[PDB]
């Protein structure tokens, strides 16, 4: 299938630079334009620039003058976006998106394929990996025939953390909550799942926590609560 | 740049309703307008291009109209998977501007939450702090009141809530309320209770445990 695969979330200090990658799969990179679009949660997307990987031609939005560079490596079907002299206000999700190669001066810069986005956070604060604790099922976490269980992902900085269950094989009934900001300046979230209570004891439930800024990958097997 | 203004900023409609969203361009853009739907934690996804052309694989319930400076997106029969934020985007010129979006919230019948409580893990207590989590699952509407009681004393200032986005299939929400105490403060009390008040509940539901059972 046609996809755009982006590099992981990053954290940078103010004044530094970030370089995000975008790998085209299922189509040839040089047959379309590649575009970069950012979005800070709470605002509409903001288009940054385009690149034609075949010709080495680029065009940037005036708001990013002298700060962005779009490059490519056609041998590995990859496009790159480098944003420099980073400011706190550059904290956002950065997407790569495909559009058609336009002849001069035809129109058509709309986006028919997108990467999943890369969160880039600009901060002076220290990076901190999360602690993962079980939300163990007990007699106090049932509703009829349903049992709830989960994982508490506490004290990490910056965002994001991702949580999967059973390496992505368990998705139905999962709620990974939006993070909260604690008074400490660290984030926390929980991921819960509802399952048959008849399933406890035969089924295995493992939460897979990933925090790319601290290179944290934790697997936690969740078992019935110790009394 | 061409400023794109969308209206309304937010709307709430039921499954089966006919919904219209407008987009205004600060100057003429002919028909060089695209529409996208953005679902939570996802990139925007293309619905329409050239003001009225339906992107391949997009459901037939979506349609677009307009030219020049005034454009409309119509959803003929709103479905639960239509919740999200809708953006218009001009591509007549730089900076290929998007609007600020229209948030579409789905209305549905009242659904009472199922309530679950979790004592802190032995592993976390070993580290010096106790997080007690109360889960309100799959309810509608979003308005819910959660009150923490420790040995029947009403708590204030030691909890935080988080609510999910609406579910793409059943349009409900879930919510977590987390009470955080030091291990010393947690060890001073016995009864830990989460009291939930919601429109779908005849009277408040309390989920509680005694520290150690
Ligand atoms: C071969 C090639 O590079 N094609 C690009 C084209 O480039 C032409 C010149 O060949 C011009 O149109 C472009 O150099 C204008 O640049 P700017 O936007 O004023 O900075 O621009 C289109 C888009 O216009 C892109 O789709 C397309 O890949
Ligand atoms: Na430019
Ligand atoms: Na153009």
């Amino acid at each position: 299938e046609v996809q755009l695969v982006q590099s992981g979330a990053e954290v940078k200090k103010p004044g530094a630079s970030v370089k995000v990658s975008c790998e085209a799969s299922g189509y040839t990179l040089t047959s379309y334009d590649i575009n970069w679009v950012r979005q800070a949660t709470g605002q509409g997307p903001e288009w940054m620039g385009w690149m034609n990987a075949n010709s080495g031609n680029t065009g940037y939005a005036q708001k990013f003058q002298g700060r962005v560079t779009l490059t490519g490596d056609t041998s590995i079907s990859t496009a790159y976006m480098e944003l420099s002299s980073l400011r706190s206000e550059d904290t956002a999700v950065y997407y790569c998106a495909r559009s058609s190669i336009l002849v001069r001066g035809a129109l058509g810069r709309y986006f028919d394929l997108w990467g999943r986005g890369t969160l880039v956070t600009v901060s002076s604060a220290s990076t901190k990996g999360p602690s993962v604790f079980p939300l163990a099922p007990s007699s106090k976490s049932t509703s009829g025939g349903t049992a709830a269980l989960g994982c508490l992902v506490k004290d990490y900085f910056p965002e994001p953390v991702t949580v999967s269950w059973n390496s992505g094989a368990l998705t139905s009934g999962v709620h990974t909550f939006p993070a909260v900001l604690q008074s400490s300046g660290l984030y926390s979230l929980s991921s819960v799942v509802t399952v048959p209570s008849s399933s406890l004891g035969t089924q295995t439930y493992i939460c897979n926590v990933n925090h790319k800024p601290s290179n944290t990958k934790v697997d936690k097997k969740v078992e019935p609560k110790s009394c | 740049d061409i400023v794109m203004t969308q209206s309304p900023s937010i709307l709430s409609a039921s499954v089966g309703d006919r919904v219209t969203i407008t987009c205004r361009a600060s100057q003429t853009i002919s028909g060089w307008l695209a529409w996208y739907q953005q679902k939570p934690a996802e990139a925007p996804k293309l619905l329409i291009y050239k003001a009225s052309t339906l992107e391949s694989g997009v459901p037939s319930r979506f349609s677009g109209s307009g030219s020049g400076t005034e454009f409309t997106l119509t959803i003929s029969s709103l479905q639960p998977d239509d919740f999200g934020i809708y953006y218009c985007q001009q591509y007549k010129s730089y900076s290929f501007n998007f609007g600020q979006g229209t948030k579409v919230e789905i209305k549905r019948t009242v659904a009472a939450p199922s309530v679950f409580i979790f004592p802190p893990s032995d592993e976390q207590l070993k580290s010096g702090t106790a997080s007690v989590v109360c889960l309100l699952n799959n309810f509608y509407p979003r308005e819910a009141k959660v009150q923490w009681k420790v040995d029947n004393a009403l708590q204030s200032g030691n909890s935080q809530e988080s609510v999910t986005e609406q579910d793409s299939k059943d349009s409900t929400y879930s919510l977590s309320s987390t009470l955080t105490l030091s291990k010393a403060d947690y060890e001073k009390h016995k009864v830990y209770a989460c009291e939930v008040t919601h429109q779908g509940l005849s009277s408040p539901v309390t989920k509680s445990f005694n520290r150690g059972e």
